[PDB]
Formats: structure tokens, C-alpha cells, sequence
């Protein structure tokens, strides 16, 4: 029977605006979504421990 | 005023195209990456022309070219899309040296050979010039070629390998990826093709690929997405 | 300090005891590399441009340019340049971008007909004469020409198609002029009901108003790098630093990483070089004929361990996936961020 | 021995499939190790 | 992914378009990455349940 | 076309042509056509 | 639904307008069909669990 | 509408004058006169 799963941690700022750019100024008019995502990884990786 | 030779008809028989065909479609390197490509590629166990001869064969989307010569007797290409004096035709011939490639609209005769050169009897207007190294090298001697005319450019695959392959229609297996030589940005109209002196004639298609790139970045297999 | 941080990331005042993942670091760029091939001769521009007499609508003239620096802010003005609508690229950013083939055409058309000459969009110089395709990248270049074009009895060597069997295909040239069938007999070299002469010719005098007059029309369709790049920029060169975090441009590709040995075993028709994604990986210098490979500066994830603001104030940081002998030591200067 | 891990969240130093790494997807390791579940 | 876009990559858009036009195009693949971030978390989530 | 009097130029009619098909196919059968040169949309794309 | 455009039909956008701005008035119904399914493949992996 | 600061500047080009937009470039942008990039306002000329 399956246990656990791996913990996956995704940076925003390096994914969608590949850190080569300025594009990052861009992303912080658009609300909050990297937040709750990176809660909800946050979450997870609390709960498969 | 022409030295023509007549020659015995021999109607064409046809063998097979196991994995032979395949180029680098792109400039990019890539290692120990599968890849897909939508390019114009031959399909995989597919009949090409085998001939023993300068037949008036069409063009019509690119041409795959193969020969197996111990002694350099195919030596030349010529393409076109009417050889009768009204439009441009590419030239491509080997000699000793070098390699000169003229768009003319040529006057030559109807079955040449090169060691007289009735491939340039008449010339007008030089549109491109090109002196580069020779495409060839100076029973054995497998040269393969893959000739294609899309986005304006006459782009030229080729390996040469040294291959001990027996009498009958038993063109080999294995993987050889093509390696590109020149790209000439020509505009040129190419409906028909001739040869100049045991050669091949393939025909292209645009097909789905699925390649196979080594550590290296040698392709060393393709999967044909529709065989 | 990361408590604050911490609490900035929460949005509140009052940190619970836990760790909490903050935001990450950045190795920064300190210099900037700009490499450009060797070329330094002039785009034949006073040839194509400042021309004597251009072509008709039906035969227009292609003009390769290859291996050449080219110099759009002279373009400006060789000619008044009344329109410079660029498709798919800005034309102030023209002058920092590296080409592969640029193909130039030339033809002069009426001046009512400069929205036609454009992609997607038909009528007739553009979808018997002269068709641009739905992704044509490059600028479309018309001035007024009434006082170099236009004779007082008119200019008669201008000509159109008005009589074409199908739309053409992009890029394509008709110079071959025939009676046009459109109806039931054979023409056979007789101009009568539904046999037309195709090529219809111009008239240009000067008493027209502003819409009628001839415009002398340079299409400069652009083909960007896919391949190595011929015609450049007025950009000067530096010098190539290696084992340090630079922003490198080379030939219009831009980034910011470090550039070191690839020891890789390229062959001679590449350039670029990717990874399992289509990202540059590896890199070729236009000078130097070498190959590099790219990779990404030193970060990683940032985790701040405290004890509560009920408690203490000190904290604990962890450099989630970063060895110790690779810690960031460059606060000294953070003045130079 | 018969189930491969993929990265099992350790340090990072011809490219391997861990170049997810550079676009932003890190992999945390466990809290307990294999030593204390055995 | 292009997205509707001319260049997947997010360098050689800045500085071939102007300011004005190259947002047009940066946000239609900051709200494709979006979307495929949103799409892994979902799934990442269903997974974790 | 097909008509027995005409009008005079400085009396021409203008009768009022509309709600049908428009064949103009039918332009073939008089006198062998000395003039057809328009100047609006092409003869081609009349039917359409 | 026609998510903002112009119709709901793929060829009555190609019989209406011009290449330039039909690719701005299909992509927003491509994009809507592709969020639609992916909400409804969502749903039936909820539903499924 | 209703607006706060109203400026008004005054000056006379010949032409040239599709220089003075924000991005377009030329001898009276970074020379003679500059229009900001968040340029919120109207731009009329005369003859
Ligand atoms: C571009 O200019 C350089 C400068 O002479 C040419 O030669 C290179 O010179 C540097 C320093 O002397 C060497 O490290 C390179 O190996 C040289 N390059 C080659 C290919 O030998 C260079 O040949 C010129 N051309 C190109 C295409 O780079
Ligand atoms: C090739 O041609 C031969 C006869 O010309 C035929 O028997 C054979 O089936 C063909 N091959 C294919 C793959 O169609
Ligand atoms: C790839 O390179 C290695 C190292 O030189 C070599 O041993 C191997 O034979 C090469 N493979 C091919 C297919 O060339
Ligand atoms: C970290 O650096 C040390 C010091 O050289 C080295 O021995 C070790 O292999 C590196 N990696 C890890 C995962 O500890």
C-alpha cells in the first residue's frame, strides 16, 4: 500500500518569467495566485509527512 | 551537332528503403533527447527508382539520391523545371577540385556524360556562382543525397561511407543520419531532374518523425509515425 | 532581516513557531556581454532605396542581402519614409536584432492602394499581383513619388494584372502575359466579350489628387535567426568574460547565466544547442567560433526557522538545495546588489 | 531495490533528467529517512 | 508553447516588440503557464488526496 | 438592350432596376462589341 | 458560447473578418473550449475519487 | 472627465512632428522635448 508521495516545491518567478527577463513586474499586478499555490504545495508537503 | 549514344531500354525494377532517408532537419544540437519533427522526410520501406541511364524524371517535392560506384562514374546533377532555353536550371558538377554551381538557362544535350562535357555547350546570363570543396570524395563508395527546394533554398544532405555490400538489390540496413553540406538561397522553379556520368531516385513527403539523439547528438534511430 | 521578511510574507505582525518558506536569492549579473560577428561593411541600401527607375506591379524585384551591417536610422532620411507600418516587429528595436535572410522588393503602386499591401488583407494588387502571407514578419516601406514618377503626359511603363484564373500563392511572379479565358469561345489572340488583355496599364500625371499619385513601394521581408545570422545591427562588441554570471547577447539572443566549457562534441552546422525542453542550452561565440554552455546563476529555496515573536527575535535561515561550500558570500557588496 | 527513485530531495552539484531544477521544480526530502522507518 | 503568441521564449519578445505591443503577447503566456501551474496543483492535490 | 425606341440624351430614363438575379450573361448575341472597357469592378466579378 | 467573440462558428469568423483579427477572435474561443474541458475533466476526477 | 494638473507646453516643429511620441526616436526626443511613457494626455497640432 502507497504511503507517502514526493514533495514538490515550483518557483513562480523562475517557471513563468524565466529569470532572464523583466517580466516579473508584470506578474505582481496579477493578484495573488502564486501565493495560494505555493500554499497549497506547502500543504501537501506538510501532509505527506 | 550533339554526341548522343544510344542506349538498350531496360525498364526500371524497384527495391526497398529499409531506414535509409533521414537528415538533420534543424541546426540545433540535441543529446539523449527524443524529438518530433514535421519536416519533408522518406518514407520508411518505400520503392525508389533503381536504375543501371538519364531518363526525363520529375521532381515534384524533393528527391532522395543514392550510389554505390567503386570508380567516380556519377559524377553530376542537373535540375530545372523546363530544359528548353526559357527558364533558370541548376547545374552541379565534380570535377578534380572543386565544385562549380551556375544558374543559367542552359542549352546541353539530352543524354550527357562528363568525361565530351556537352552540359555546357551554351550559356547567357550567370545568376549564382559557387566554388566550394567537392561533394563527392576524391561494390564500395555508398554517396548518398537528399535534394529538396522549399522556402527558397537548395539544401544539401550527404555521408559518405565505405561499404562492402554484395551484387543484388540489397541496398543495407542500419541507421546513417545525413549530415548538411550547403544551403544556396536561390529561387529557382524545379519541376524535373536529370543525372550525369547503379544509382537511385527517392521521393519525399512530408511526414511525422520521431527521433533518437545520442549522447553524442548522432541520430542513431527514426520512427516513422505512419508506416 | 528574514524575521521581517517572515512577517511580510504572512502579512501579519506576530509570527507563529514553524518554519516558513519565504522568498528565494538571486546570484545577480554584474557586467553585460554584447558579441557581434566581425562584419563592419555597409548594407547596399543607396542601391535598393535611392534607385533611378523601379519595377512594375506584376514584376517585382527581390534584392538578397546577405553579410552586411545594416543601418536603419540612415533610411530615415534618404527618403521622406511617410509610413512605416512593421509588422511583428517594433522598428525602434530593428537596430539591436540580428537577421538570416533578408529579401528586399521594390515596385511602385497607386496611392490608394497602400492598405493592400499588407497580410490578410485582398484586393486587387494583392491577390492577383502581389500576396503577403498571414505571417509575414518585416516592414512595408511607401513614399510619395509624384514628382519622380509622374510625367505630364503620364508614365505608361506601369502596369497591373486586373485577369488572373486563382488567387496567388505568397511570394509568387506572374510575367507571363496571355488573352485570359472567361468565356465560351477560345480567344486565340482576339481582344473581344470575355477576352482581356491582363497586364492594364497605368496612368500617372500630375493634376490627380492626393490617393491616385504613384508611391514608391521597398518590402523588406525579414527571416529572423534559426540559422547563423548574416545581416546584424550597429552594435559594438565586448570582450567575452567566462566563469562568472554576465548578460549575454549573442546575435540578439539575450539571458543572463553563466558561460564556461561545454565540452561538448558539436559539428559544424550547429549553432545553438537545447536541453530535454526547447531552451538554449549551449551556444556558439560569432568571434571566437567556440562553444559554450549556458547555465542558470545559483538560487535555491530560502526557509526561515524561528521561535515565535512571543518568545525571541533571532531566527535561523536554510538554503533549501544549496551546498555549504556554495553559500552566497557576496553580501559584502550589496550596494552592487 | 526495486522501486528507482527519481530525486528523493538531495543536494544538487551529460545533463541527467534533474534539469527541472533551472525552470523552478525543486523536490524537498522527506522528514523521516529510510534509517527510521527500518 | 507559443499560446497565441510569435516566440515561446520570453527574451527575444522585449526586444523585438515595443512596450505597448509586447504585453499582448507576455500575457498571453503568463496566463497559459498560469493555467498549466493551476492544472499541476489540481491534479498534484487530487493525487495527494 | 433588347429594346424597339430609344431615348434621347438629354431625355434618357432612369428606370429603376432591382429585386431579381442578375445574369449578364446575356450580352452576347448583338453586334460584335466595340466597348466594354469599365471602370468600377471587374467583369469577372460581376456575377458574384 | 461564444466567450467574448464575435460567434460561436470556427468558418463564419474566416467568412466574416481578416486573418490579422481572426487569430484574436479564435483563440478566445479555443482557449474557453480547452478551459471548459479541462473543468470538466477536473469534475470527472473528483467525481471518479 | 475631470482632471488635477493640466500642463501645457508650447513649442513649434516643422515636419518630425511623429517624433515627439514616447518610443518614437529622432533629434527632437532626446534632444529637444520628451514625452514621458505614461503620457495621460492630448497631443494637438495646427497648421
Ligand atoms: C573574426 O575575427 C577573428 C580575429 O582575427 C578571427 O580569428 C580568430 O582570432 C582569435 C584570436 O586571435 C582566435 O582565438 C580564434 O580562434 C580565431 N578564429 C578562427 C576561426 O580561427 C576569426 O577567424 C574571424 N572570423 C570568424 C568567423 O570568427
Ligand atoms: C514496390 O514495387 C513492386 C513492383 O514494382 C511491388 O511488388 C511492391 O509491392 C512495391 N512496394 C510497396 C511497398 O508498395
Ligand atoms: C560517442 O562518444 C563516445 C566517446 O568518445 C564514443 O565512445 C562512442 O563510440 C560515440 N558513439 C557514436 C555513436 O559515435
Ligand atoms: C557538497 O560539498 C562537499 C565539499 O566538497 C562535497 O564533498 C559534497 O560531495 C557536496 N555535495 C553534497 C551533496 O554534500
Amino acid at each position: 500500500l502507497p504511503v507517502s508521495m514526493t514533495k514538490t516545491s515550483v518557483d513562480c518567478t523562475m517557471y513563468i518569467c524565466g529569470d532572464s527577463t523583466e517580466c516579473s513586474n508584470l506578474l505582481l499586478q496579477y493578484g495573488s495566485f502564486c501565493t495560494q499555490l505555493k500554499r497549497a504545495l506547502t500543504g501537501i508537503a506538510v501532509e505527506q509527512d | 551537332c550533339v554526341n548522343l549514344t544510344t542506349r538498350t531500354q531496360l525498364p526500371p525494377a524497384y527495391t526497398n528503403s529499409f531506414t535509409r532517408g533521414v537528415y538533420y532537419p534543424d541546426k540545433v544540437f540535441r543529446s539523449s533527447v527524443l524529438h518530433s519533427t514535421q519536416d519533408l522526410f522518406l518514407p520508411f520501406f518505400s520503392n525508389v527508382t533503381w536504375f543501371h541511364d538519364n531518363p526525363v524524371l520529375p521532381f515534384n517535392d524533393g528527391v532522395y539520391f543514392a550510389s554505390i560506384e567503386k570508380s567516380n562514374i556519377i559524377r553530376g546533377w542537373i535540375f530545372g523545371t523546363t530544359l528548353d532555353s526559357k527558364t533558370q536550371s541548376l547545374l552541379i558538377v565534380n570535377n578534380a577540385t572543386n565544385v562549380v554551381i551556375k544558374v543559367c538557362e542552359f542549352q546541353f544535350c539530352n543524354d550527357p556524360f562528363l568525361d565530351e562535357f556537352r552540359v555546357y555547350s551554351s550559356a547567357n546570363n550567370c545568376t549564382f556562382e559557387y566554388v566550394s570543396q567537392p561533394f563527392l570524395m576524391d561494390f564500395k563508395n555508398l554517396r548518398e543525397f537528399v535534394f529538396k527546394n522549399i522556402d527558397g533554398y537548395f539544401k544539401i544532405y550527404s555521408k559518405h561511407t565505405p561499404i562492402i555490400v554484395r551484387e543484388p538489390e540489397d541496398l543495407p540496413q542500419g541507421f546513417s543520419a545525413l549530415e548538411p553540406l550547403v544551403d544556396l538561397p536561390i529561387g529557382i522553379n524545379i519541376t524535373r531532374f536529370q543525372t550525369l556520368l547503379a544509382y537511385y531516385v527517392g521521393y519525399l513527403q512530408p511526414r511525422t518523425f520521431l527521433l533518437k539523439y545520442n549522447e553524442n547528438g548522432t541520430i542513431t534511430d527514426a520512427v516513422d509515425c505512419a508506416l | 532581516d528574514p524575521l521581517s521578511e517572515t512577517k511580510c510574507t504572512l502579512k501579519s505582525f506576530t509570527v507563529e513557531k514553524g518554519i516558513y518558506q519565504t522568498s528565494n536569492f538571486r546570484v545577480q549579473p554584474t557586467e553585460s556581454i554584447v558579441r557581434f560577428p566581425n562584419i563592419t561593411n555597409l548594407c547596399p541600401f543607396d542601391e535598393v532605396f535611392n534607385a533611378t527607375r523601379f519595377a512594375s506591379v506584376y514584376a517585382w524585384n527581390r534584392k538578397r542581402i546577405s553579410n552586411c551591417v545594416a543601418d536603419y536610422s540612415v533610411l530615415y532620411n534618404l527618403a521622406p519614409f511617410f509610413t512605416f507600418k512593421c509588422y511583428g516587429v517594433s522598428p525602434t528595436k530593428l537596430n539591436d536584432l540580428c537577421f538570416t535572410n533578408v529579401y528586399a522588393d521594390s515596385f511602385v503602386i497607386r496611392g490608394d492602394e497602400v492598405r493592400q499591401i499588407a497580410p490578410g488583407q485582398t484586393g486587387n494588387i494583392a491577390d492577383y499581383n502581389y500576396k503577403l502571407p498571414d505571417d509575414f514578419t518585416g516592414c512595408v516601406i511607401a513614399w510619395n513619388s509624384n514628382k519622380l514618377d509622374s510625367k505630364v503626359s503620364g508614365n505608361y511603363n506601369y502596369l497591373y494584372r486586373l485577369f488572373r484564373k486563382s488567387n496567388l500563392k505568397p511570394f509568387e511572379r506572374d510575367i507571363s502575359t496571355e488573352i485570359y479565358q472567361a468565356g465560351n469561345k477560345p480567344c486565340n489572340g482576339v481582344a473581344g466579350f470575355n477576352c482581356y488583355f491582363p497586364l492594364r496599364s497605368y496612368s500617372f500625371r500630375p493634376t490627380y489628387g492626393v490617393g491616385h499619385q504613384p508611391y514608391r513601394v521597398v518590402v523588406l521581408s525579414f527571416e529572423l535567426l534559426h540559422a547563423p545570422a548574416t545581416v546584424c545591427g550597429p552594435k559594438k562588441s565586448t570582450n567575452l568574460v567566462k566563469n562568472k554570471c554576465v548578460n549575454f547577447n549573442f546575435n540578439g539572443l539575450k539571458g543572463t547565466g553563466v558561460l564556461t566549457e561545454s565540452n561538448k562534441k558539436f559539428l559544424p552546422f550547429q549553432q545553438f544547442g537545447r536541453d530535454i525542453a526547447d531552451t538554449t542550452d549551449a551556444v556558439r561565440d560569432p568571434q571566437t567560433l567556440e562553444i559554450l554552455d549556458i547555465t542558470p546563476c545559483s538560487f535555491g529555496g530560502v526557509s526561515v526557522i524561528t521561535p515565535g515573536t512571543n518568545t525571541s527575535n533571532q531566527v535561523a535561515v536554510l538554503y533549501q538545495g544549496v551546498n555549504c561550500t556554495e553559500v552566497p558570500v557576496a553580501i559584502h557588496a550589496d550596494q552592487l546588489t | 531495490n526495486k522501486v528507482t527513485l527519481a530525486d528523493a530531495g538531495f543536494i544538487k552539484q551529460r545533463d541527467l533528467i534533474c534539469a527541472q531544477k533551472f525552470k523552478g521544480l525543486t523536490v524537498l526530502p522527506p522528514l523521516l529517512t529510510d534509517e527510521m522507518i527500518a | 508553447s507559443k499560446f497565441g503568441a510569435i516566440s515561446s521564449v520570453l527574451n527575444d519578445i522585449f526586444s523585438r516588440l515595443d512596450p505597448p505591443e509586447a504585453e499582448v503577447q507576455i500575457d498571453r503566456l503568463i496566463t497559459g503557464r498560469l493555467q498549466s501551474l493551476q492544472t499541476y496543483v489540481t491534479q498534484q492535490l487530487i493525487r495527494a488526496a
